[PDB]
Formats: structure tokens, C-alpha cells, sequence
């Protein structure tokens, strides 16, 4: 079968021994060797037919000098080489004879003396069968000659001794001395088709049968130490790894797997691991090792294709708590850097986030991105801050709006409208204040919202909400002002002016229609309320795109008490299960506002609003329960592991100036030995200047007298602070304990 | 999603496994030469070692770390039978406590426990028996005290626990196996520890794993109402566990990727149990990060070597 070489002293070119010798050159990129290098031929050579093994002379020059053996017993040396430089030109062409014809199997030059070459040929009855040629000086005189009447199958030369050779006849397995051949040490075996000695141990010989590997020594050169598993088909080949210490390569007739086992410990068990693997979905004739670089394979198949591949694995993974994981393959670690949650949580703590006591909105600006979510729950706690010290300055308002309108009364529908708040009951201005219609204070006009808006840009936000007070010359005031700017708002400003409401008007059929190819939602709830057959209230209040705040006030001023409480209870229902951080404006700091509150962990893992969130005022009935208590350790965990151990202490002062009820204890305690009120002694003096424990006399940290938990030896802060600094032993004599060194 | 930079480390044979510390400093490292390390971080970004020695007569590949509530602790598996748990001296030299050679089989896994129960030591040996031992007087670190044991009736893996501190969680321990027989049933069974019965019996199987798994690694809590456990038998099988005497626990299985179609060889989950890195045979190992959606989608890839 075909077999593939490398070039020994170039790291580029490597030989496919088949029909025709043909010799290759490795290119890169940017024939497919690989899919990221191709092949790139030079020279081919078909001189010699019937080809029954190839082996190369290990020389640095001449370049690619070939040996092969041929089916009639002659050693041909041919070369592909280069551009000839003849410097041993009469060695080409030297043709060796045996005394007799008959197969030629194995061959191998000798890696010290670099000049004999051995041939091993099949079993005659009368003549030397193992032949060891010197190719120095058609020379068919052997330098010696051993095994009358046998047939050699494998041959390797040994590495540490400079003349000994390795041979597999039969049912010998010699191992022959070359200084006096009288004499051979030899077992009976039948693993004898492929003999190989590993590299680095150098003492570990491999030889195989038929489908089983056998492993011996040459130390012991008895039975065979370590086998293998009785694999259904026949080997093809075995070859250690040249680079990495212990794998063996193995092959298989007809198929695609090569397996690669592993071996560490080389009286109790074998350590053997065993990983397979397809360089290439076709069927495999051979492979060849590489002896240059890092743990490499080539592959060809029984057609011309080639290939190629490399030989790793078992990479371990290591997190860290700055977000960036460690790489982990052989000679080689690798780390990669950088939304992720917890990298975020780093940005938001080292700016301060969730820590106001001022205009309290200045959070979500504080969190950099925007996202409705938070823009949202920072507006809902402001305004329940704001009316609690207007109130307290003549708390119920943090139960939520469904508490509020449970005991709505009144609820008197209104007519036909009159297009041209202080009659509504103040359950209703409750819902109205936090939702931001009007402000702290009895202003029935809705004014402030309408000046604020455009001031901010938006347009329509200041034309819903001003017709939805009833103002249609406003309407059009609001679309007019913003048309300067910007620019179809001016045509509908016609159609937003006029509307019959008959039964069969133009206007109705043709607006119902005329709503849906528009962007904004705004503009949908617009002609959605025009064209709301006097009830008809399912449209506006379900086009979830728009802000829940006003979808609380808008169905708050008109629909009655018997519609409103199954529209406020259904929407909170479907608030909490799908975990919406706007749902706080509806449920509140109260027990559903806590489990709310769980979804939205559990689909983010946000632990640091959740906790801020629920320190704000909420009562003794849910600060105390389970669920809030450990959010809070796993964030105060968190910021340790993160070694930002300030911003821990700086958020430990705010919770205990709002929750006094976990506050820490005392750890430092006098307890006189001798009882000192009992025994009047005084405690121990510093061991620079002396003076005692207490006497008088920013900088104020030097007088603080420190201590030391082991040795029981203290003094003034400063002093051994200066003293520490250039020693590492206890000031006091007869005591070897270094007491700043001792933490690390 | 990240930029891949080798780091200045050179370790003599083969590399096993790298853990870590807690603050971030200080990993430990292997290799089949009976070697460990550990590498304290400069200032200024750089590696150093500080420290190394023989471990055993075969390959360590299982080091771990400690908590720092406890000073500092390492631990290892090897060919010995042993965990070899060193602490550290101050040059510093790093050799206190015995050896636990308690294992008549080759032992598979060593790991810590949680921080909230103490010290609590746990290894799963080859043939059978999973093993755990205790040590309540952390004062001098020589004593340690088996008092439980199991028999998982099968070549055990891999092992891991979640870290859910709550006092509403009975602790828990998940274990992998490696039977490839021709034949399939369990490879992933879930135990759980009680306080009257003090015994870790046997609740949940998830009957749909029949691959031979290479590690198991629980998510983090960090305040989630459920549990997360990975596998790696055949495709990152990220499951999911929600409690509703044995806590029945409803399984929804929310992962199945093809990407490695290998032997994968390791699953880490991150601080904050949000994104998978992941590892595997062949090549390039990627992350799994979250969506909008809750959607399991392979965010990232970085190879073995320069990229
Ligand atoms: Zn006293
Ligand atoms: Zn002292
Ligand atoms: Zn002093
Ligand atoms: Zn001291």
C-alpha cells in the first residue's frame, strides 16, 4: 500500500510513495492540502516498477536522496533531489545486489553512523537473510550478513547503543549485536509484523499482530508488560508520536478512524485513555508523523487526495469574577476580555447609581442607557416621595394604585362630551398625581404637563393628552405650534379638526380605515377614540404600545366603577406574570410587589435595583420576609468578590440610616486579667515611647493604639507604623512573630 | 464577543486543568509530569509563580481551591487514591495536613462545598461509593471525619453542587457517569441531603442522557426561584429544575446544540450564572450567552491557539 514521508531536514516538503514516486512542497494561502494550505508539485519520478518499500537518507546534503527496494531484492538508490550540485554524484544509481532474487520488506539507515543501510529479504534455503550493506565505496559485498534460512519482517535500529539492530524474523524476535554475531538475545512471539522504539523512554519497544499491539522493554525482554484490545480488523500501521511524549498512532484496513491512545504512567492498573479521531470523511491508506512540528498529521487516501490536521485536546476552562475566562491547551494559556448583566452592575456601582437624595428622576440618567423599564420605576418613586412630604408637611400611597380605587364611589358616566377634574372624587386625583396629568396641588388644569411637553419636543404627546381633556381648538393649537419645526401634521390637522358624528358620516367610515397606515401609536389611539361607538373602549386601552401612565389616567376619567376594577385587576394580573418593572406604579411596595418583583430577577438576574427598590420605605410586613433578605446578602456578596470594598461600606450607611432593625454589634471588648475597676492596673504601654495606654498626646489616626491578635504586644499607631518600615520583627525582645507580614 | 490574548505562562508537560481564586488573583494548575503552581498576578498585570512541588507516583489532574474564610487550602485527585490538601506557611512553605486515603478504587472527582455549611470536603471513586468529609475544629487542619457516604452503582464522573446559600434549599449534589456499554439508562442522578434522616437519598433521574458525560456544573443562584444544571453528553444540555420525602421537581429541557458534535470536555458556568462557556473535543471553544427571549444562542468563539 501507498505510504506518505517527510523530509527530515526541511520543514516544508514531504514525499507520496505510490505508483510513481512524486515529491511535494508545502505553500501557504491568502491540490488542497488543507483549508488553509495547499500543495504545490515539483518533481516526479517513475524509473523504477514494482516498489516494496521507500526509506531516505537522513543527510543534511544531498536533499532528497531515496531508497527503495524492489520485488527481485535490489536496493536502487534514486534521488528527486534539486538543481544537482553533485558533491557524492557516484552514489546515484548504485544499484545493490543480493546473491539470490527474492523479496525485499523493510529498510532502515542508521541514525549515528549514518552510512549503513540494513535490508531485510524473504526466507531461502541456503543464504543469508538479513543483509547490512555500507554504501562507501553494483557493490555487492555485504559488511555482514546474518539469519541463514529466515525471513525478516521489521527492523529498527536502536538509539542508545551506536551498533545494535532490532529484527523480526518469523517467530524470533532477535535483537543482534554487530560486533560478534555468534551471540543474540531473542523471545518467541507472534506481535512481530512492525517492530518500533519510542524516542524519549528509548527502552519501550511496540510491535503488533494482526489486529493486537504488543508492548515490551528491553530491560526485562521476557513476556509483554502492557497489551491492548482485540480490535475485529486487521492494523495497517503503528508509529509513535516523535513530539508528544506517548501516543500510538494505529490504523485499520478499509475504514476512516485513527485512534490515539494515551499513556502517563508509564504493580496495580494501566493508565490508558484512548480518543479517536477523523481527520476526513474518506477511507485512510496511511499517515506519517511529523518530526519538526507541533504534534502534526498528514493523510492520504487510496486516491490521489491528501490532507492534513494537528493532534490536541482536553482544554479546561477557568472563570474570573471581572467577567474574562482562562484559556488552558498544553504549552499555552490564553485570556479574552470584553450587554452582559454583571458587567453592567460594575459600571452602575462605580457611578453611583441608586444613591440620591435629591431630585430622585437623577437615576436613570445615572444608569447611562436608556430603557423604558428604568426611565419608568425612578418617575413612579419620585412622585410617591413627593406627595408623602406634602402630605407630612400638612405614606398610604405606597399600597398602589388597585388599593386605592377598590372603594372608587361615585362613578356617575358621562354624556355626549362638550369639547371646550375637580369634581371627581380625590381617590380618582390619586391615581391622577402619580401618573403625572397634574401636580402636588389642587390645579385642575392639566397646563403644567401640556408647557412642559413641548418645551421637551414631543408634539403629539402634547396633542393626546390635551384632547383627552376635551380641547379641540388646543387640538389643532398643539399641531399647529410644532409645524413650524420639522411635516404632515398640518394635513392632519385638518382631518384631526373636523368629525360629524352622524350614523353613516364620511368621515367615520373613511377614518377607521385611514388609522392603521400610520407609525406613531399616538396618532392610532387618535382616530381609535374619535370613531369609539359610544363605549366601544377596547382599542385605545389594549394598543400596548403606548406608556402605561396614561392608559391608568385615561381609563381613570372615563370608564365607571363596575368597568374600571376588572380592567385594573386584569392588567396587573398580566403585569406580574410576565414580570414588568411598570407594574410598581399599579401593585406597589406591598406582598404582590414582591413577587412581581421575582420575575423580573429571574428573566435578568438585575440584583441591584431590586434592592434599592425595596429598601425605599417600604413597611415591617414585606422588608422582613425571606425573599427580599437574600437579594441583599447575594449583592453585598457580590461587591466583595468585586474588591470594591468602599462602595460596599458607603451602601451599608444608607441602609443603616433607613433600617435601623440590622444594625451590626460591638467585637472589641477589656477584659482585665487580673479581676481594671477591681484590680486598678492599667493596660499595656507602647514599646517605642513608652507612655502608657490613654494619655494625651487628619494626622489623628497616629495616637489610635493598635494591637496585635497573636503575640499580644501593641503600641501607638504611628510609631511602629514608622518602625515597620524597615524591619519585620517585633519591636518587644524574645518574641519572633512579624506582625504585619503575618496578614498578606 | 471578546479579543483573545495569550498569556505569559510556561508550564513543563502538559497542561491538566486551571482553577481560580475568589477575589480574582491566583489560579493552580497541573500537568501528567506531578506538578502543580500557582501564579499571583503583579500590579501591573504581570505572572509570576510562586511555588511548586511533587504531588504523586502518577498524574494529578483535579486541583482545586479554598475559600479565604478559612486561610488558604488547596486539594487534588491523583493515581495515589488521596486528595492532597496543602495550606500555605510564611518564601513561603506550603505543606500541613495529612493525606485522605480512604479510596480502594481510583478516585474521579474532588471539589468543595459552599460556604455556608464550613468545611465539607466531597470525592466520587471510579467503581462506586461517593464520599464526604467533614472537619469542624479549623484550627489545626489534620482531622477530618468521613460520617457519609453513598453507592451510585456506577462509574461516576463528575460531580458538582449548587451554591444557592438560601435557608430555604436542602443542599444538593448532582453526579455524572461514564458507562458506554452497549446499552442505555442513567447518567445524571441528583441526590439531596436531609436533617432528621441525615441521609443524601436519591430524587430525580433525567431519563433522556445516555452519553458518557464529562462534567457537571449548577448555575449559580444569585436570587433566581430555579435551578440550572449543564451537561455535556452529547449536546450542551442545559436543563432546568423548578421544586412543586423527595422535592418532585418538573424538568424542562431548553438546550440542545450540535456545534462540537464531540466528546465535549468541559462546561463552566460564569459568576453570575448568565452566559456557558463551553468546551469540547475539537477545536475552538464558544460561549452560550442569554437573549431578549430567553434564547440559548452561541454568542462568541475563540481558538485553542492565536485567535
Ligand atoms: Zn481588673
Ligand atoms: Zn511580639
Ligand atoms: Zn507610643
Ligand atoms: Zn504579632
Amino acid at each position: 500500500k501507498p505510504d506518505i514521508l517527510w523530509a527530515p531536514h526541511h520543514v516544508d516538503r514531504f514525499v507520496v510513495c505510490d505508483s510513481e514516486l512524486s515529491l511535494y512542497h508545502v505553500e501557504s494561502t491568502v491540490l488542497r492540502l488543507s483549508e488553509d494550505s495547499a500543495a504545490t508539485l515539483l518533481s516526479i519520478n517513475s524509473d523504477t516498477p514494482y516498489m516494496k518499500c521507500v526509506a531516505w537518507y537522513l543527510n543534511y546534503d544531498p536533499e532528497c536522496l531515496l531508497a527503495v527496494g524492489q520485488a527481485n531484492g535490489r536496493v536502487v538508490l534514486t534521488s528527486l533531489g534539486q538543481d544537482h550540485n553533485s558533491k557524492f554524484k557516484d552514489l546515484i544509481g548504485k544499484e545493490f545486489v543480493p546473491k539470490h532474487a527474492r523479496q525485499c520488506n523493510t529498510l532502515a539507515w542508521n541514525p549515528l553512523d549514518s552510512n549503513w543501510l540494513a535490508a531485510g529479504l524473504d526466507k531461502h534455503r541456503a543464504d543469508f537473510s538479513v543483509l547490512i550493506w555500507d554504501i562507501c565505496s553494483l557493490v555487492t559485498k555485504p559488511l555482514y550478513e546474518l539469519g541463514q534460512n529466515d525471513a525478516c519482517l521489521s527492523l529498527c535500529w536502536l538509539p542508545r547503543d551506536q551498533k545494535l539492530l532490532l529484527a523480526g524474523m518469523h517467530r524470533n524476535l532477535a535483537i543482534f549485536d554487530l560486533r560478534n554475531t555468534s551471540q543474540k538475545m531473542f523471545v518467541n512471539t507472534k506481535a512481530v509484523q512492525g517492530v518500533t522504539v519510542d524516542p524519549y523512554f528509548h527502552d519501550r519497544v511496540a510491535s503488533f499482530y494482526e489486529g493486537q499491539v504488543a508492548i515490551w522493554d528491553l530491560r526485562k525482554f521476557e513476556k509483554p508488560v502492557l497489551t491492548l484490545t482485540e480490535q475485529p480488523k486487521p492494523l495497517t500501521k503503528v508509529a509513535w508520536c516523535p513530539t508528544r511524549t506517548g501516543l500510538l498512532a494505529t490504523l485499520t484496513r478499509d475504514s476512516n478512524i485513527i485512534r490515539l491512545y494515551d499513556m502517563q504512567h508509564t504493580e496495580t492498573e494501566p493508565t490508558i485513555i484512548e480518543r479517536s479521531v477523523q481527520p476526513c470523511d474518506n477511507y485512510i491508506a496511511s499517515f506519517a508523523w511529523h518530526p519538526t512540528s507541533q504534534n502534526r498529521m498528514i493523510v492520504v487516501t487510496p486516491n490521489r487526495t491528501m490532507s492534513d490536521f494537528t493532534v490536541f485536546e482536553r482544554i479546561s476552562l477557568a472563570w474570573s469574577p471581572i467577567t474574562s475566562l482562562m484559556w488552558a491547551c498544553g504549552r499555552h494559556l490564553y485570556e479574552c476580555t470584553e450587554k452582559d448583566i454583571a458587567t453592567k452592575m460594575r459600571l452602575r456601582a462605580l457611578s453611583r447609581y441608586g444613591l440620591d437624595t435629591e431630585q430622585v428622576w437623577r437615576n436613570h440618567i445615572l444608569a447611562g442607557n436608556e430603557d423604558p423599564q428604568l426611565k419608568s420605576l425612578w418617575y413612579t418613586l419620585h412622585f410617591m416621595k413627593q406627595y408623602t412630604e406634602d402630605m407630612d408637611q400638612k405614606s398610604l400611597v405606597y399600597a398602589g394604585i388597585k388599593s386605592i380605587v377598590k372603594s372608587s364611589l361615585g362613578m356617575v358616566e358621562s354624556s355626549r362630551h362638550n369639547w371646550s377634574i375637580q369634581n371627581l372624587n380625590e381617590e380618582r386625583i390619586l391615581a391622577l398625581q402619580l401618573c403625572g396629568w397634574i401636580k402636588k396641588g389642587t390645579d385642575v388644569d392639566v397646563g403644567p404637563f401640556l408647557n412642559s411637553l413641548v418645551q421637551e419636543g414631543e408634539w403629539e404627546r402634547a396633542a393626546a393628552v390635551a384632547l383627552f381633556n376635551l380641547d379641540i381648538r388646543r387640538a389643532i393649537q398643539i399641531l399647529n405650534e410644532g409645524a413650524s419645526s420639522e411635516l404632515n401634521l398640518n394635513v392632519v390637522a385638518m382631518a384631526l379638526s373636523g368629525y360629524t358624528d352622524e350614523k353613516n358620516s364620511l368621515w367615520r367610515e373613511m377614518c377607521s380605515t385611514l388609522r392603521l397606515q400610520l407609525n406613531n401609536p399616538y396618532l392610532c389611539v387618535m382616530f381609535a377614540f374619535l370613531t369609539s361607538e359610544t363605549g366601544s373602549y377596547d382599542g385605545v386601552l389594549y394598543e400596548n404600545k403606548v406608556a402605561v401612565r396614561d392608559r391608568v389616567a385615561f381609563a381613570c376619567k372615563f370608564l365607571s366603577d363596575t368597568q374600571l376594577n376588572r380592567y385594573i385587576e386584569k392588567l396587573t394580573n398580566e403585569m406580574k406574570e410576565a414580570g414588568n418593572l411598570e407594574g410598581i406604579l399599579l401593585t406597589g411596595l406591598t406582598k404582590d410587589g414582591v413577587d412581581l418583583m421575582e420575575s423580573y430577577v429571574d428573566r435578568t438576574g438585575d440584583v441591584q435595583t431590586a434592592s434599592y427598590c425595596m429598601l425605599q420605605g417600604s413597611p415591617l410586613d414585606v422588608l422582613k420576609d425571606e425573599r427580599v433578605q437574600y437579594w441583599i446578602e447575594n449583592y453585598r456578596n457580590l461587591l466583595d468578590a468585586w474588591r470594591f470594598w468602599h462602595k460596599r461600606a458607603e451602601f451599608d450607611i444608607h441602609r443603616s440610616k433607613l433600617d435601623p432593625s440590622s444594625k451590626p454589634l460591638a467585637q472589641v471588648f477589656v477584659s482585665c486579667n487580673f479581676c481594671c475597676p477591681g484590680c486598678r492596673k492599667p493596660l499595656p504601654r507602647c514599646a517605642l515611647c513608652l507612655i502608657n495606654m490613654g494619655t494625651p498626646v487628619l494626622a489623628q489616626f497616629n495616637n489610635w493604639f493598635t494591637w496585635c491578635h497573636n503575640c499580644r504586644h501593641g503600641g501607638h499607631a504611628g510609631h511602629m507604623l514608622s518602625w515597620f518600615r524597615d524591619h519585620a520583627e517585633c519591636p518587644v525582645s524574645a518574641c519572633t512573630c512579624k506582625c504585619m507580614q503575618l496578614d498578606t | 464577543m471578546f479579543v483573545a490574548r495569550s498569556i505569559a505562562a510556561d508550564h513543563k508537560d502538559l497542561i491538566h486543568d486551571v482553577s481560580f481564586d475568589f477575589h480574582g488573583r491566583r489560579m493552580a494548575t497541573c500537568s501528567s509530569d506531578q506538578s502543580v503552581k500557582v501564579w499571583d498576578k503583579s500590579e501591573s498585570g504581570d505572572w509570576h509563580c510562586t511555588a511548586s512541588w511533587k504531588t504523586h507516583s502518577g498524574s494529578v489532574w483535579r486541583v482545586t481551591w479554598a475559600h479565604p474564610e478559612f486561610g488558604q487550602v488547596l486539594a487534588s485527585c491523583s493515581f495515589d487514591r488521596t486528595a492532597a490538601v496543602w495550606e500555605e506557611i510564611v518564601q513561603s512553605h506550603w505543606v500541613k495536613r495529612t493525606t485522605l486515603v480512604d479510596s480502594r478504587t481510583s478516585v474521579t472527582d474532588v471539589k468543595f462545598a459552599p460556604k455556608h455549611m464550613g468545611l465539607m470536603l466531597a470525592t466520587c471513586s471510579a467503581d462506586g461509593i461517593v464520599r464526604i468529609y467533614e472537619a469542624p475544629d479549623v484550627m489545626n487542619l489534620s482531622q477530618w471525619s468521613l460520617q457519609h457516604e453513598i453507592s451510585c452503582k456506577l462509574s461516576c464522573s463528575c460531580i458538582s453542587w449548587n451554591p444557592s446559600s438560601s435557608r430555604a434549599h436542602s443542599p444538593m449534589i448532582a453526579v455524572g457517569s461514564d458507562d458506554s456499554s452497549p446499552n442505555a439508562m442513567a447518567k445524571v442522578q441528583i441526590f439531596e441531603y436531609n436533617e432528621n434522616t441525615r441521609k443524601y437519598a436519591k430524587a430525580e433521574t433525567l431519563m433522556t442522557v445516555t452519553d458518557p458525560v464529562h462534567d457537571i456544573a449548577f448555575a449559580p443562584n444569585l436570587g433566581r426561584s430555579f435551578h440550572i444544571l449543564a451537561i455535556a453528553t452529547k449536546d450542551v444540555r442545559i436543563f432546568t429544575l423548578k421544586p412543586v420525602g423527595p422535592t418532585k421537581f418538573e424538568i424542562h429541557i431548553v438546550a440542545q446544540f450540535d456545534n462540537h458534535n464531540s466528546q465535549v470536555w468541559r462546561v463552566s458556568w460564569n459568576i453570575t450564572g448568565t452566559v456557558l462557556a463551553s468546551s469540547g473535543d475539537d477545536g475552538c471553544v464558544r460561549l452560550w450567552k442569554a437573549n431578549y427571549m430567553d434564547n440559548w444562542k452561541c454568542t462568541g468563539i475563540l481558538k485553542g491557539n492565536g485567535s
